[PDB]
C-alpha cells in the first residue's frame, strides 16, 4: 500500500515529462518557423510578429523556452485570447458549467449501465439479456455528433418538448437532454462490459462454497458478485471519462452551450492556434491526475495488487 | 455552481472592411459610413426617430430660405485640442466640392450659388472658392443658394459636410488612415499597433472631449469586420457577439423560437424597384405608359413578401420608405399599384392596340449577393398570368451590372434599389425623377413634375411642403416611369447584457445609448 | 483435424451476426473500390438553378444548395474514408503487434522502455491529440491524415499484445522447444506468432471503426479533410444550418456514416467472441 | 433405524447430453463414516453436489429420492434448504485456492458462518476460538490475513473450520486435501478424524485411492461410469475384491563409467521485496553433490517447496548456475557450454514435463510435434520422417490412426505418451522425468510406469524420474535422494530407505504414505 504508491507515483513523472514534451515539441519543432503556424487566420504584421516572441522566447535554445513555457503555464498565466482577455479568466468562468453537464452525464451512465448490467447478467440467457446487448451495440456504432444532431433535431424542431438552443440559461432542466446525450455511448460501454463481468463471475467456485452455508440470497449476492464484479467497472469508468473529456467538444458545439467545450470548439473553428494548445495541455495534466486518482481507488480497493 | 462565457466589458457589434480611407466626404457607403458617424459631429444632429437638433451650429436663421446665416458656438475643441472655427468648416466643404480633389460625395454641394464655377469644368476653375460661403467673424458665416430651399436646413447633419481639423488639409494621405474627430467617440489607443486593425477589428472609446446631444452611455464598442453574416450569427448564439445588426436569410423564420425576446424589428428607409429604360422597343409612347403600369398591377406583391422574405419587407404604399417623416400610407389613387390580374388583362387589351408583342422581356440583375429566389418568383408571376414568357437573365459581377446603366440605357431592363441619405421624401424623388440630376436611368422627362417638386421645395412651412410633395407624388402615378417594389425592415439581435437597442430609421441601432451592465 | 484456421470457418459459418456483417462489408468494399459502377453523374457538378429539390426518380437524393444530388455525393466520400480507416488500421496492427510481441517475450531492460513508451503516448486522447497536430499542417492530404491517426492508434494494441504474449511464455511447449535448439528468435516465431495472433486481430478489427468515427468527426470540424475531397463530415459541415429549419438533407450522409461503423463493430464483437472470449468479463 | 442420507437413484444429466451419473445408492447409519472411490470422470463430485442444490448450471435431477431424517429434499425448494444448509449438513471443497472470496479477510468470511448471533461482539471472538480449535498456529494474528497470504497448509483448515461452524450433523467433504502435499495431508486427515467424534457427524468423504479409503474410513462404495460397482467393509473389500474392477484397482496400488557427477552446485534468487534499498535473498538450492551410474534410474524426493524444479533446470542447462560443476560424460560442462557443444549435447539429454494439458502447443498436429526435434537437426529427408513416426508410435501404444489429431481432442494419458515419444524422437541417452505421472487416474499411471519400465529394459536409458511422494518409487527406482530447504537430507538404496531410515524425516515421510503400519 504505501510503498506500492510509491511505486505508483514515481512511474507517473516520466509520462508527464514526456507528454509535455510531445506537445511542445509536435508545435515548436515541425513546422520550420513556428510564428507562420501560430499566427491562424488574421494577417501577420510585425506588431503582432513581436508579441509571441517575447511571451514565447523563440530566440534561445529548445530546452530553456520548454522549461519557460512550463514555468508560465504552472504559474497560472496562459496567455490572451482572441478577444484581449487572458485565459485563464476565460477558464476560471467556464468551469462551473461544463462540470455541471459532466455530473450529470457520468450520473445516468454509472446508474443506468450498472443497473441495466446486473439485472441482465444475473438472469443470463434471457430475452432481456439479448435486447440490452443488441441496444448497446447499435447505440456502439452511432458517432457521438451523428446522435446529438438525431437528438436536437427530432425533440426541438419536430416536436418543441426540450430547448433545441441552450443559450446561457443553464438550468439542469435544459442541461438533461445534451447530458443524455454524451453519456449514452459510455453507457453501452459500461452496460456491456458489466455484464459479460457478472455473467463470468456468478459462477466461480467462492460462490458456491458460500452459498453452501446457508448464506442469504442478498447476502452472498451482493458482496460475493457487486463487489469483485464491480472493481473492473470503476476502472474502465475512469479511463472512459479521460476519454470522453474530449467527446464532449462537438456536443457542446451543436447546442451553443457556453463552456469550455464551446470556447474549444470556437477556438478550433476560427483557428487560434495559441488558444487552443494551453487548454489541450491543462485538459491533458487533468487527465493524467484523475488516472492517479482511479489507479490509486482500484489498488486501495483489491488486496491482491495491494501487496507492495 | 454557477457558469458563465465571460466576454469583453465594450460592446461588439458586426460591420466589414470600409473599402474607402476614412475621410468623411471620402465614403459612400452602409459599410463604411457607419464607422465615421460617430467620430465626427456636424452642425446638427438626428436622434432615432429622424427629426434634427442643433449640435455644433449655434444660431441658425433663414429670412428668406436662401441666405442662412449660422453661428457656432465658441466652446469646443477637436480630439488634438484645435479649436473649431468656421473656417474648418469652409474648408472642409470647398475640398469636397472640388473637382480636381475627385472626391465621391461631390454632387451634395449642388445648391451653393457656385457650385458649377468650381465643378463644371477646367475654364475657369482657377478661383476654387464657392461664390457662396463668406466669413463674417471666426464663430460665423453666410450660406447662399440657388433657389429657395426650404429642406436645405435639414440635411446639415450628413456625414459629408462635417468638418475638417485644421492640421488635415495637407496630410489627407495619413488623416485617411488616422482621423482626428470631435465626436462622442475617439478611435482606441491601448497597446501599440491598435486602431484599425486591418481587416480584423476597429476600437472606439468615448470621448472626454464632448459636450452634445449622445453622450455615449456605455464602454466603448469594437467593429468585428465579418463576411456570411450566417457566420456572425452563430457567433452571437455562442455567447461571442453582442449585436447582430442583420438577420441572414438562412434563419430569419426562427430566430423568434430561438432566441426568445432578444430580438426586435423596425421600419428602415430603402426601397427597392426594378425598372425599364424608355429606349427598348414596344415600350415608348402611350403604349409604353401603358405596358409600365400593367406589369406593375400584375405583381403578387403581398405574397412574395409573405413566402420568401417571410416578413422582412413589405409592400409599398408609394415611392417612398416606411418612416419617412411624413408619409401618408393611403394616399387617393393608390388603387394603381395592386395586384388584379382583371386589371392587368383588361390594361393589356387596352395597350397592345399599337403593338401586339415583340418577344422576350428579360431581368438583368447582378446574382452574387442573393437575388435568384424573389427574381424567379416575381417572374413567374408576371408570366403566365397575362400570357408572356419573362424570364430572369443574371450577370455575375457588380461591377459590369453597373456598367451596363452607366452605358446609357441600353437593354435588358432591370433592377436597382435606392437607398436614402436624410429623412426626407423629396430626397427619394428628385435625385431619380429629374430631367437630368445624374442618376436617372430610365430617363423621365417631365418638366410639369419638375416644376411640380421645385413649387413643393418653394413653401414657407414644412407641413405644406409635405402635402405639396404628397400631391405631386400622386401625379407620378399618371407616368410611373419605374414600378415600386417594396421598402425594407430590418431585424436586430441583442444578446444577454445589452438592454437599450432600438432600431432608429434604417436599421442600423441606436449605438450611442446602448447600455451593457 | 485441420489447423485451426479451418475448423473456426465451420464454428462460425453458421453465424447470422457474422454473415450480416461479411455482407455489409463486402458491399462497402465493393462500392468504395468502384464508385463509378451505380450511375454514371459527377458529384462536383454544380448546378444553382435547383438548389433544394424533394426526392424523385430523377434525382434520388434531392438536391443540396448548390444542385450537387446527394446520392453522387455519397459515394467517393465512402471511399475516401474506408481507404483513410482501412489504412490506419493495417499500419497500427504491424506496429503494435509488432512492438507488444517484442516486448513480452523478452522481459527486462526492453518491455520497461516499451512500457515506457506506450505509458506517454497513453496520456493523449486520440482526439484531442489529433485536433492540436492538425493545426499545423498546410498540406492536408489524405495521407497525412492516416499518418497522424496511426501515430496514436498503437498504444492500444501494444498493450494487449504485450499481455497475450506475456501469458502465452508461460507454457511448458514454449520450454521443451528451446529445450533441444531454436535460439530465442525462431522459437519466438514459430510458437508465439499463432497461439497468441487471435487477440490482436480482434483489437484491430474494432480499433478499425474507432480510427473511422474518429477520421470522420475530425473532418466535420473542419480541420480534416480539404474540401477538394468530397467526404462525410464535411458533406455534414455544410448542412446543419439548414437543419435547424427542418429540412433533414444531413441525415443521408450521416445515414451512410452510421452503417460502415456498425458493420465494422459488430463484425469486430462476432470474432472476439469467437476467438478471445475469456477477456470480456474484464476489458472492453 | 432411520440410517441419514438414503440417496436411492440419482440420476443427474447435464443439458440433454446424456445420463452422467446413472442409478447409485447408498445409507449412512448416522454415526459411521462412509468413503467413496472412483477413478477421474467418474461422477463422485456431481453426486456430491447434487445432494445441497449446488449442482452447476447444466445439471438437473431426474429421478430417485435424498431423504434426511424421512423427507425428500430433492424438491430444492429454496426456501426450506436454509433451515439446513449449515445447520444440519455441512460441506467442504476441494480446491483450497479459488474456494475463498479472495478480498474479504478471512476473519471475516469465518464471522459470518456462525450467522445466528448478535451480528457485533461475540463473533469477532467465537470465530477466532473456532480457529484455534481449527489448529492453525496463532488464529488471533491469522484472522486478519487475505487468503492470497496463505499456504495451502492452512487454506483447508479455515475451510474445515467454516464447515464446522454450527457443528453439522453430516459433512460431505468432498477430496479435501487432493490439492494438498503429503506430511501435510496425513494431519491435517488425523486433526479431522479427532475433531469429528466429538460431534458424531458422519463425514461422508470422497477420495480416489483405495489404500487410504480402506485405512481412514468403514465402508466403501466403489464408482465407475457413474454406476455403483460394490460395497461393504474395507478389510474385506480390499483383501478381498470381488468384481473384476476392484481387483484391478487394488492391484494397481503402490505400496510394494558414471556419466553425471555434479557436486557443490548452488543457486541464489535476489528478490525484491518491497523497499527499493531493502533487498532479501532466497537460496533455492545448494551443497548438492551425487553420482549417476548408467542403466539405472536415481529419483530425487522433495517436499513442495524443496527446490526440486530449479535443481532439474539447472541440470538441463536452462538455468545458469551460482556455483558448482554438471560436467556431463566427461565431456560436455553445463556451466560454460561451447559453440558447437550446445547442437552437440541437446541430442542425448531430453526432458518430460509436467502436465500434459500445456505442453503441446495447441495449434500442431500430432505428427508436426513429433517431427519437429528430426527436422531442427535436418535429419530426415522427406518421408523417411514419416518412416521415423510410424516406427516410434508404435513404441508406445498410440494407435496408429491418431495422426493429423489435435492436443485439444485428446485424453490424458495419450498426452504424455506422445510427450514421451517426442522426447524419444532423436535417440536420446537421458530422460529427465519432470514430474510426469502425477496429474493422472491410477491406471494410466501404473500403465506409463510399466511403458517406461520396458523401454529403460530396451533402451539401456538412465532415467532422473522426479517425484513429490515417496508411494510411487519403490518397484521402479533403485536410488533415493531426499532433498528439504534446498539442501541434501539423506542419500542411499531403496532398501535402506524401506527398512532403515536414519534420518526422522525420512521416517515420517515414510509413514506418511497410504500405508499407515
Ligand atoms: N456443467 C456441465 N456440463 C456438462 N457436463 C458436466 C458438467 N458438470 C459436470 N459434468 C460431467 O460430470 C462429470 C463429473 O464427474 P466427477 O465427479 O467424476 O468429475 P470430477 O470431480 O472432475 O472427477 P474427480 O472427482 O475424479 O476429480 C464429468 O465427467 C463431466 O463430464
Ligand atoms: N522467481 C523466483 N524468485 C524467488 N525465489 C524463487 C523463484 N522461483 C523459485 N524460487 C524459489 O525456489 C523454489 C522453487 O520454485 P517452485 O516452488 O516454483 O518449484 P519447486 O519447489 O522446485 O518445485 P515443486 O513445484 O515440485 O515444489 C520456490 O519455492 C522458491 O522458494
Amino acid at each position: 500500500m504505501g510503498w506500492y504508491v510509491a511505486r505508483r507515483v514515481a512511474v507517473m513523472v516520466p509520462v508527464f515529462l514526456g507528454a509535455t514534451l510531445l506537445i511542445y515539441g509536435m508545435v515548436f519543432l515541425l513546422p520550420g518557423d513556428p510564428v507562420a503556424a501560430l499566427a491562424g487566420d488574421r494577417p501577420l504584421t510585425p506588431a503582432v510578429a513581436a508579441q509571441l516572441r517575447s511571451h514565447y522566447h523563440l530566440d534561445d535554445p529548445f530546452l530553456v523556452q520548454y522549461l519557460r513555457y512550463l514555468g508560465g503555464i504552472l504559474h497560472g498565466d496562459l496567455g490572451r485570447a482572441y478577444s484581449g482577455l487572458p485565459v485563464s479568466a476565460v477558464l476560471a468562468h467556464a468551469f462551473p458549467v461544463t462540470i455541471r453537464l459532466a455530473l450529470i452525464a457520468l450520473a445516468v451512465e454509472a446508474v443506468l449501465g450498472i443497473g441495466f448490467g446486473v439485472i441482465a447478467g444475473l438472469r443470463q440467457g434471457g430475452i432481456f439479456d439479448s435486447a440490452v446487448l443488441v441496444t448497446g451495440l447499435v447505440i456502439i456504432a452511432i458517432p457521438i455528433f451523428v446522435l446529438g444532431f438525431l437528438a436536437q433535431f427530432l425533440f426541438g424542431v419536430q416536436l418543441e418538448i426540450a430547448p433545441v438552443t441552450v443559450g446561457e440559461r443553464a438550468s439542469v432542466g435544459r442541461l438533461l437532454l445534451p447530458g443524455i446525450v454524451l453519456g449514452a455511448m459510455s453507457f453501452a460501454y459500461v452496460v456491456r462490459l458489466t455484464r459479460s463481468a457478472v455473467a463470468a463471475n456468478a459462477h466461480a467456485d467462492y460462490v458456491r462454497t458460500a452459498t453452501a452455508k446457508g448464506l442469504s440470497r442478498p447476502r452472498v449476492v451482493t458482496v460475493h458478485i457487486l463487489r469483485n464484479s464491480l472493481i473492473p467497472v470503476v476502472t474502465f469508468l475512469g479511463a472512459d471519462l479521460g476519454a470522453l473529456m474530449g467527446g464532449a467538444i462537438v456536443t457542446e458545439g451543436i447546442f451553443n452551450i457556453h463552456g469550455v467545450g464551446g470556447v474549444l470548439y470556437q477556438a478550433v473553428t476560427r483557428q487560434e492556434t495559441p488558444t487552443v494548445v494551453s487548454i489541450v495541455t491543462v485538459l491533458v495534466l487533468i487527465y493524467l491526475i484523475t488516472n492517479l486518482l482511479v489507479d490509486l481507488l482500484y489498488a486501495a480497493l483489491d488486496p491482491r495488487i495491494r501487496y507492495g | 455552481c454557477g457558469g458563465g462565457v465571460l466576454s469583453p466589458d465594450v460592446v461588439l457589434v458586426n460591420g466589414g472592411e470600409p473599402p474607402n480611407p476614412l475621410i468623411p466626404t471620402g465614403t459612400n457607403d452602409s459599410n463604411g459610413g457607419r464607422i465615421i458617424d460617430r467620430l465626427f459631429a456636424g452642425l446638427m444632429s438626428y436622434d432615432a426617430v429622424g427629426k434634427p437638433s442643433l449640435e455644433v451650429a449655434q444660431s441658425i436663421e433663414s429670412a428668406d430660405n436662401v441666405n442662412y446665416r449660422i453661428t457656432v458656438k465658441p466652446g469646443w475643441k477637436f480630439t488634438d485640442g484645435s479649436p473649431v472655427t468656421a473656417h474648418s468648416f469652409v474648408d472642409a466643404w470647398n475640398y469636397g466640392a472640388l473637382s480636381t480633389n475627385a472626391q465621391l460625395q461631390q454632387h451634395f454641394f449642388s445648391p451653393i450659388e457656385g457650385f458649377d464655377d468650381v465643378a463644371g469644368a477646367p475654364g475657369d476653375k482657377s478661383r476654387t472658392t464657392m461664390s457662396g460661403l463668406r466669413v463674417v467673424n471666426d464663430l460665423e458665416f453666410t450660406v447662399r443658394l440657388k433657389a429657395p430651399t426650404i429642406d436645405f436646413t435639414l440635411r446639415l447633419g450628413h456625414s459629408s459636410f462635417y468638418p475638417l481639423p485644421d492640421s488635415a488639409f495637407r496630410d489627407m494621405a495619413a488623416f485617411g488612415r488616422n482621423p482626428i474627430g470631435n465626436g462622442p467617440y475617439k478611435l482606441a489607443d491601448g497597446p501599440a499597433g491598435p486602431a484599425w486593425e486591418h481587416n480584423v477589428r476597429i476600437d472606439l472609446v468615448p470621448n472626454p472631449d464632448y459636450h452634445g446631444n449622445r453622450k455615449p452611455r456605455n464602454k466603448g464598442l469594437r467593429f468585428e469586420f465579418y463576411a456570411n453574416l450566417d457566420t456572425a450569427y452563430a457567433d452571437l448564439l455562442s455567447g461571442n457577439l453582442d449585436v447582430l445588426d442583420t438577420i441572414p436569410p438562412s434563419a430569419l423564420t426562427v430566430y423568434q423560437r430561438d432566441l426568445g425576446d432578444h430580438a426586435t424589428s423596425g421600419p428602415a428607409a430603402i426601397n427597392q424597384t426594378l425598372d425599364t429604360p424608355l429606349r427598348l422597343p414596344h415600350f415608348g409612347g402611350e403604349e409604353g405608359r401603358l405596358r409600365r403600369l400593367a406589369l406593375s398591377a400584375a405583381i403578387n406583391r403581398p405574397q412574395i413578401c409573405q413566402q420568401i422574405f417571410a416578413g422582412t419587407r413589405s409592400p409599398a404604399r408609394d415611392f417612398t420608405a416606411r418612416s419617412l417623416p411624413g408619409f401618408d400610407p393611403n394616399l387617393p389613387g393608390n388603387e394603381v399599384l395592386d395586384y388584379d390580374p382583371q386589371r392587368a388583362r383588361r390594361l393589356w387589351a387596352q395597350a397592345d392596340a399599337i403593338s401586339p408583342w415583340s418577344g422576350r422581356y428579360a431581368i438583368a440583375y447582378n446574382a452574387d449577393a442573393g437575388h435568384r429566389d424573389w427574381v424567379d418568383a416575381v417572374a413567374n408571376s408576371i408570366k403566365n398570368v397575362l400570357g408572356i414568357d419573362a424570364v430572369a437573365a443574371p450577370q455575375p459581377t457588380f461591377a459590369g451590372f453597373r456598367t451596363q446603366i452607366t452605358n446609357r440605357a441600353i437593354d435588358s431592363a432591370f433592377r436597382a434599389g435606392w437607398r436614402g441619405a436624410y429623412p426626407s421624401m423629396i430626397e427619394f424623388l428628385a435625385p431619380l425623377f429629374t430631367a437630368g440630376a445624374g442618376s436617372n436611368d430610365v430617363g423621365y422627362i417631365n418638366p410639369e413634375f419638375d416644376a411640380a417638386l421645385a413649387a413643393a421645395e418653394a413653401a414657407p412651412t414644412l407641413t405644406e411642403s409635405h402635402e405639396l410633395v404628397n400631391d405631386a407624388q400622386r401625379i407620378l402615378f399618371h407616368d410611373m416611369p419605374v414600378v415600386p417594389l417594396w421598402d425594407y425592415i430590418s431585424v436586430v439581435g441583442w444578446s444577454s447584457q445589452v438592454s437599450n437597442v432600438t432600431v432608429t430609421w434604417n436599421g442600423l441601432p441606436d449605438y450611442e445609448n446602448i447600455v451593457k451592465a | 483435424h485441420t489447423g485451426f484456421w479451418l475448423d473456426a470457418w465451420r464454428g462460425l459459418r453458421r453465424r447470422p451476426k457474422f454473415v450480416i456483417a461479411a455482407a455489409l462489408i463486402l458491399l462497402i468494399l465493393v462500392v468504395a473500390a468502384f464508385p463509378s459502377l451505380f450511375t454514371a453523374a459527377d458529384p462536383t457538378y454544380a448546378d444553382p438553378s435547383q438548389s433544394m429539390l424533394a426526392p424523385s426518380a430523377a434525382h434520388w437524393f434531392g438536391t443540396d444548395l448548390q444542385g450537387h444530388d446527394i446520392y453522387s455525393r455519397t459515394v467517393y466520400g465512402a471511399r475516401a474514408s474506408v481507404t483513410v480507416g482501412l489504412g490506419a488500421t493495417l499500419a497500427v496492427f504491424v506496429v503494435g503487434g509488432a512492438l507488444g510481441a517484442l516486448a513480452g517475450f523478452y522481459g527486462s531492460w526492453i518491455d520497461a522502455v516499451v512500457s515506457r513508451v506506450t505509458d506517454v503516448f497513453l496520456g493523449l486522447p486520440l482526439l484531442l491529440a489529433a485536433i492540436v497536430l492538425m493545426q499545423v499542417m498546410h498540406h492536408r492530404t489524405v495521407w497525412t491524415v492516416i499518418a497522424i491517426l496511426a501515430l496514436f492508434g498503437w498504444p492500444q494494441v501494444a498493450r494487449i499484445a504485450r499481455g497475450a504474449v506475456l501469458e502465452v511464455r508461460a507454457s511448458d511447449y514454449v520450454l521443451a522447444a528451446k529445450a533441444l535448439g531454436l535460439n530465442r528468435f525462431q522459437i519466438l516465431l514459430r510458437h508465439a506468432l499463432p497461439n497468441a495472433v487471435g487477440p490482436v486481430i480482434a483489437v484491430a478489427t474494432v480499433a478499425l471503426g474507432i480510427f473511422i468515427v474518429t477520421e470522420a468527426t475530425l473532418s466535420y470540424l473542419g480541420v480534416g479533410l480539404p474540401t477538394s475531397v468530397v467526404s462525410w463530415g464535411g458533406d455534414i459541415n455544410v448542412a446543419q444550418t439548414r437543419l435547424r429549419s427542418g429540412s433533414p438533407i444531413l441525415f443521408y450522409p450521416a445515414g451512410a456514416l452510421a452503417i460502415t461503423v456498425l458493420a465494422f463493430m459488430m463484425m469486430g464483437d462476432a470474432l472476439r467472441d469467437a476467438l478471445d472470449p475469456a477477456s470480456r468479463a474484464w476489458r472492453a | 433405524a432411520a440410517p441419514l442420507l438414503s440417496v436411492e437413484g440419482l440420476e443427474v444429466t447435464f443439458g440433454t447430453d446424456a445420463p452422467a451419473v446413472c442409478g447409485v445408492d447408498l445409507a449412512v447409519r448416522s454415526g459411521q463414516t462412509v468413503a467413496v472411490v472412483g477413478e477421474s470422470g467418474s461422477g463422485k463430485s456431481t453426486t456430491a453436489a447434487a445432494i445441497l442444490g449446488l449442482l452447476p448450471a447444466g445439471g438437473r435431477i431426474t429421478a430417485g429420492r435424498v431423504v434426511f431424517d424421512g423427507r425428500d429434499i430433492t424438491g430444492a425448494d429454496a426456501k426450506r434448504l436454509r433451515s439446513i444448509r449449515g445447520r444440519e449438513i455441512g460441506y467442504v471443497p476441494q480446491d483450497p485456492m479459488t474456494n475463498l472470496n479472495p478480498v474479504w479477510k478471512v476473519g471475516f468470511q469465518v464471522t459470518e458462518a456462525l450467522r445466528a448471533n448478535t451480528d457485533g461482539r461475540a463473533a469477532r471472538r467465537r470465530a477466532v476460538e473456532l480457529l484455534a480449535e481449527a489448529g492453525l498456529p496463532d488464529p488471533a494474528k491469522q484472522a486478519g490475513r487475505y487468503p492470497h497470504q496463505l499456504s495451502g497448509g492452512m487454506c483447508q483448515r479455515a475451510l474445515i473450520a467454516i464447515g464446522l461452524a454450527g457443528r453439522p450433523r453430516l459433512l460431505i467433504a468432498d477430496q479435501p486435501t487432493s490439492a494438498l502435499d503429503v506430511t501435510v495431508q496425513r494431519q491435517v486427515l488425523d486433526h479431522l478424524q479427532g475433531l469429528t467424534d466429538e460431534l458424531g457427524t458422519a463425514l461422508l468423504l470422497i477420495t480416489h485411492d483405495l489404500a487410504l479409503a480402506a485405512q481412514r474410513a468403514e465402508a466403501v462404495v466403489v464408482v465407475r461410469r457413474g454406476v455403483v460397482v460394490e460395497s461393504g467393509a474395507a478389510q474385506s473389500i480390499l483383501q478381498s475384491p470381488q468384481h473384476e474392477y476392484t481387483r484391478r484397482l487394488v492391484a494397481a496400488a503402490p505400496s510394494l563409467g558414471d556419466i553425471l557427477v555434479v557436486s557443490e552446485l548452488t543457486k541464489i534468487y535476489r528478490e525484491s521485496r518491497g523497499a527499493p534499498w531493502r533487498r532479501v535473498e532466497s537460496r533455492a538450492v545448494d551443497g548438492v553433490s551425487f553420482r549417476l551410474p548408467r542403466a539405472s534410474t536415481l529419483a530425487i524426493v522433495g517436499e513442495s517447496g524443496s527446490g526440486k524444479s530449479t535443481l532439474a533446470r539447472m541440470v538441463l542447462g536452462l538455468l545458469q548456475p551460482t556455483s558448482g560443476t554438471v560436467v556431463f560424460d566427461g565431456t560436455y560442462d553445463v556451466g560454460a557450454l561451447a559453440r558447437d557443444q550446445v547442437l552437440a549435447f541437446r541430442r542425448r539429454v531430453q526432458p518430460v514435463f509436467q502436465n500434459p494439458y500445456s505442453s503441446l502447443d495447441p495449434m500442431y498436429s500430432v505428427f508436426r510435434a513429433i517431427e519437429e526435434p528430426l527436422r531442427v537437426h535436418h535429419v530426415g529427408d522427406r518421408r523417411q520422417r514419416q518412416r521415423a513416426v510410424r516406427e516410434l508410435v508404435d513404441q508406445v501404444a498410440l494407435p496408429s490412426s491418431i495422426l493429423g489429431r489435435r492436443p485439444r481432442e485428446l485424453s490424458g494419458g495419450q498426452r504424455q505418451r506422445v510427450a514421451i515419444a517426442r522426447a524419444l524422437a532423436l535417440r536420446p541417452e537421458v530422460l529427465v522425468c519432470d514430474q510426469a505421472v502425477s496429474a493422472l487416474d491410477v491406471l494410466v499411471q501404473a500403465q506409463i510406469l510399466d511403458l517406461l519400465a520396458d523401454l529403460q529394459a530396451d533402451l539401456g536409458l538412465t532415467y532422473l524420474f522426479i517425484s513429490h511422494d515417496l508411494a510411487v518409487i519403490r518397484q521402479i527406482a533403485d536410488d533415493v535422494l531426499v532433498m528439504r530447504a534446498g539442501r541434501v537430507v539423506e542419500h542411499a538404496s531403496t532398501e535402506e530407505v524401506f527398512s532403515r531410515p536414519r534420518h526422522e524425516y525420512t521416517r515420517q515421510l515414510l509413514q506418511a504414505i497410504p500405508g499407515a503400519p
